[PDB]
RNA sequence: UUAAAGGAAUUGACGGAAGGGCACCACCAGGAGUGGAGCCUGCGGCUUAAUUUGACCAACACGGGAAACCUCACCCGGCCCGGACACGGACAGGAUUGACAGAUUGAUAGCUCUUUCUCGAUUCCGUGGGUGGUGGUGCAUGGCCGUUCUUAGUUGGUGGAGCGAUUUGUCUGGUUAAUUCCGAUAACGAACGAGACUCUGGCAUGCUAACUAGUUACGCGACCCCCGAGCGGUCGGCGUCCCCCAACUUCUUAGAGGGACAAGUGGCGUUCAGCCACCCGAGAUUGAGCAAUAACAGGUCUGUGAUGCCCUUAGAUGUCCGGGGCUGCACGCGCGCUACACUGACUGGCUCAGCGUGUGCCUACCCUACGCCGGCAGGCGCGGGUAACCCGUUGAACCCCAUUCGUGAUGGGGAUCGGGGAUUGCAAUUAUUCCCCAUGAACGAGGAAUUCCCAGUAAGUGCGGGUCAUAAGCUUGCGUUGAUUAAG
């Protein structure tokens, strides 16, 4: 009747409105700026993650060394 | 519900080959019997026919512990343009017997 | 959900997973010859059955 | 696989037999049902309703049995052609109890007196060839506290085994 | 000051009013007891974060309710959405899923958080509207069930009587378990209940039929044997539908028909119904089912996608998960188990049953032979059985025979309690159960009161279903042993 503790919200997202994961020199260049995934589908694809120095990636939940 | 798009349309192309699918009430049940090829559990299969009643698509009679359902042609000409399917294609529904 | 501990307690065993085919109750159902039905659920189908009383 | 007792299998069927009769009667019952009779065959199956409008189970070029030969195929564990359905009109359709308590079932949701309503059936019994019949109508009725009205008419026997077969109760 | 007070008749109900009948849920005559003792289990009370609750002859071993968790409502917490549709918004230049790591939890719940990868219109949000509920209301109901009610009782038609409610039919009397019949008669003919009926039990050396039942005979094998024979004695040792290397149905299992009707014979009775005796006979009342009319403010919305209305609906009374409770105890009550001993307890011999159940769609796990380990529960190897095929010829217990003990709270009694060993399980603590040693409590036949029962009955004694992973002190069935009293 009370709720004195304040369960206090749900989980609404971090809402980031930029994607520009392709840095671009010399009118036009390719490179990547995150590791891609080591697994055996997304080669080159989907991204590996970039924390403060460790790689993680996100879509099969395999994890590289926190280095 | 959730309303994985690989799912739906693989529930819902039995449910249109012939117009029954025959799912019992029980949530906790990872497999459809009739499916049995692509990991629904039967939630995708009571929450996409809860969802057919609501338009008025389809006909439910919950047995025992079954549900039954039954295509109305308002499904039919609905599943037709969601399955993209050409005039000519109708169901078990109409004459397959003679 | 978060399916690794959803359902997680195991229905095996015990008065937890047996059910009414018919009536979907878990109490007084009857297990004997594989009737699985409510013992209150038993009387309705009883003739249906085939279980005749003395007459 | 391996085959179970003679015990169970003896409830096994008594058990299918109790299960469609509890759907086709949900299903047939706007439609006259009045019950289904079933033979086993290491064949093709027969099943058999007795209706009393086989005009309208019948769909257009017969639907409703098709979609209904299915659905009790796609439940118990019948393969493509092992199972199949019949409508066949009951005698004397106002004979028995189970076709004619959905008669005057439908008749109460038009908004009829159920005075009136009960005398027409208890009327159609009785000038069909019986020898007696009563029907008890249970419920709220006009009152606030709930009341029955019976109706009985003719002879009618109550009690050891010849209320068996004499009988039918709905 | 007040809308009745009254008169006469009718139907019920009641009468510490008569009269006739009737019942071991009544008594007598009795038996076994219960009430006293310890304990097992339900209920009230107290206590509690909660001890969820429904019921007070016709509640209280009752919800088939023997709860470790699940069940599961109640309590402390913590996720999840499984909020269908309809409309607007959000909405490719940035709606929504999932998730490694860490302070973050009870918890390898991305629960949240810090940080960052990932999902493809799926959703998210507002507004309406569903929906779920072991949420309320059984005095809003259905259905089912209990009961008044195991007793004989109930209702029309048409006539008769009355203004009429009503009544006669439905009765003076005899008789019956019985409105059962006989008769009497403004009633006549009927219906329901009773009865018949169905199930069951007892009898058929007659009928049908049996390698999933058997006998008997005959072969064979073994063993005894004055003395040493054997058409001798024993054998659940083997074979005789295995393609005749025998027959048969007594025993066993059924199926059909038979049989018993108060028939026969005395006695009583209006020589009416029928009763009481006997003979023959297996049997001269086997046992249970169903079971009316009219009702109960009986119970059950917590059994049900039976259901009205109300309540609540996401910081949800939905649902899932972790723990706890439903078992907490100064007491009172109700079912029940074991006892208080010598008509016994031990210890060892010895011989006898029947009813039945057994491997599952989901659903895991069944009944267990035999062998080998263990002092015991148990542990392995290996079989068989979906069953007149195997467990099993179910070697059940009491009883029976010999042993020890001697009227002592004793070897009666086995509560309480410590230590150990095993099994079930995700988990055995608030002890699941089982096993072993040790501990050895009241209790000496139980006041008032009160219960069930009269023939295979009471009672003793075990056995099997249900519940069931583990499990019966409960229930519902079985056989065994078997009466004292009574025909009122
Ligand atoms: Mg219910
Ligand atoms: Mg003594
Ligand atoms: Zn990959
Ligand atoms: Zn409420």
């Amino acid at each position: 009747y009370t709720t004195p503790k304040k369960n206090k919200h749900k989980r609404k997202k971090v809402k980031l409105a930029v994607l520009k994961y392709y840095k671009v020199d010399e009118n036009g260049k390719i490179s990547r700026l995150r590791r891609e995934c080591p697994s055996d589908e997304c080669g080159a694809g989907v991204f590996m993650a970039s924390h403060f120095d460790r790689h993680y990636c996100g879509k099969c939940c395999l994890t590289y060394c926190f280095n | 519900m959730l309303m994985p798009k690989k799912n739906r349309i693989a529930i819902y192309e039995l449910l249109f080959k012939e117009g029954v699918m025959v799912a019992k009430k029980d949530v906790h049940m990872p497999k459809h019997p009739e499916l049995a090829d692509k990991n629904v559990p039967n939630l995708h299969v009571m929450k996409a026919m809860q969802s057919l009643k609501s338009r008025g698509y389809v006909k439910e009679q919950f047995a025992w512990r079954h549900f039954y359902w039954y295509l109305t042609n308002e499904g039919i000409q609905y599943l037709r343009d969601y399955l993209h399917l050409p005039p000519e294609i109708v169901p078990a529904t109409l004459r397959r017997s003679r | 959900g978060h399916q690794q501990l959803y359902w997680s307690h195991p229905r095996k065993f015990g008065q937890g997973s047996r059910s009414c085919r018919v009536c979907s109750n878990r109490h007084g159902l009857i297990r004997k010859y594989g009737l699985n039905m409510c013992r209150q659920c038993f009387r309705q189908y009883a003739k249906d059955i085939g279980f005749i009383k003395l007459d | 696989a391996v085959q179970i007792s003679k015990k169970r299998k003896f409830v096994a069927d008594g058990i299918f037999k109790a299960e469609l009769n509890e759907f086709l009667t949900r299903e047939l019952a706007e439609d006259g049902y009045s019950g289904v009779e079933v033979r086993v065959t290491p064949t093709r199956t027969e099943i058999i309703i007795l209706a009393t409008r086989t005009q309208n189970v019948l769909g257009e070029k017969g639907r409703r049995i098709r979609e209904l030969t299915a659905v009790v195929q796609k439940r118990f564990g019948f393969p493509e052609g092992s199972v199949e359905l019949y409508a066949e009109k009951v005698a004397t359709r106002g004979l028995c109890a189970i076709a004619q308590a959905e008669s005057l079932r439908y008749k109460l949701l038009g908004g009829l007196a159920v005075r009136r309503a009960c005398y027409g059936v208890l009327r159609f019994i009785m000038e069909s060839g019986a020898k007696g019949c009563e029907v008890v109508v249970s419920g709220k009725l006009r009152g606030q506290r709930a009341k029955s009205m019976k109706f009985v008419d003719g002879l009618m026997i109550h009690s050891g085994d010849p209320v068996n077969y004499y009988v039918d109760t709905a």
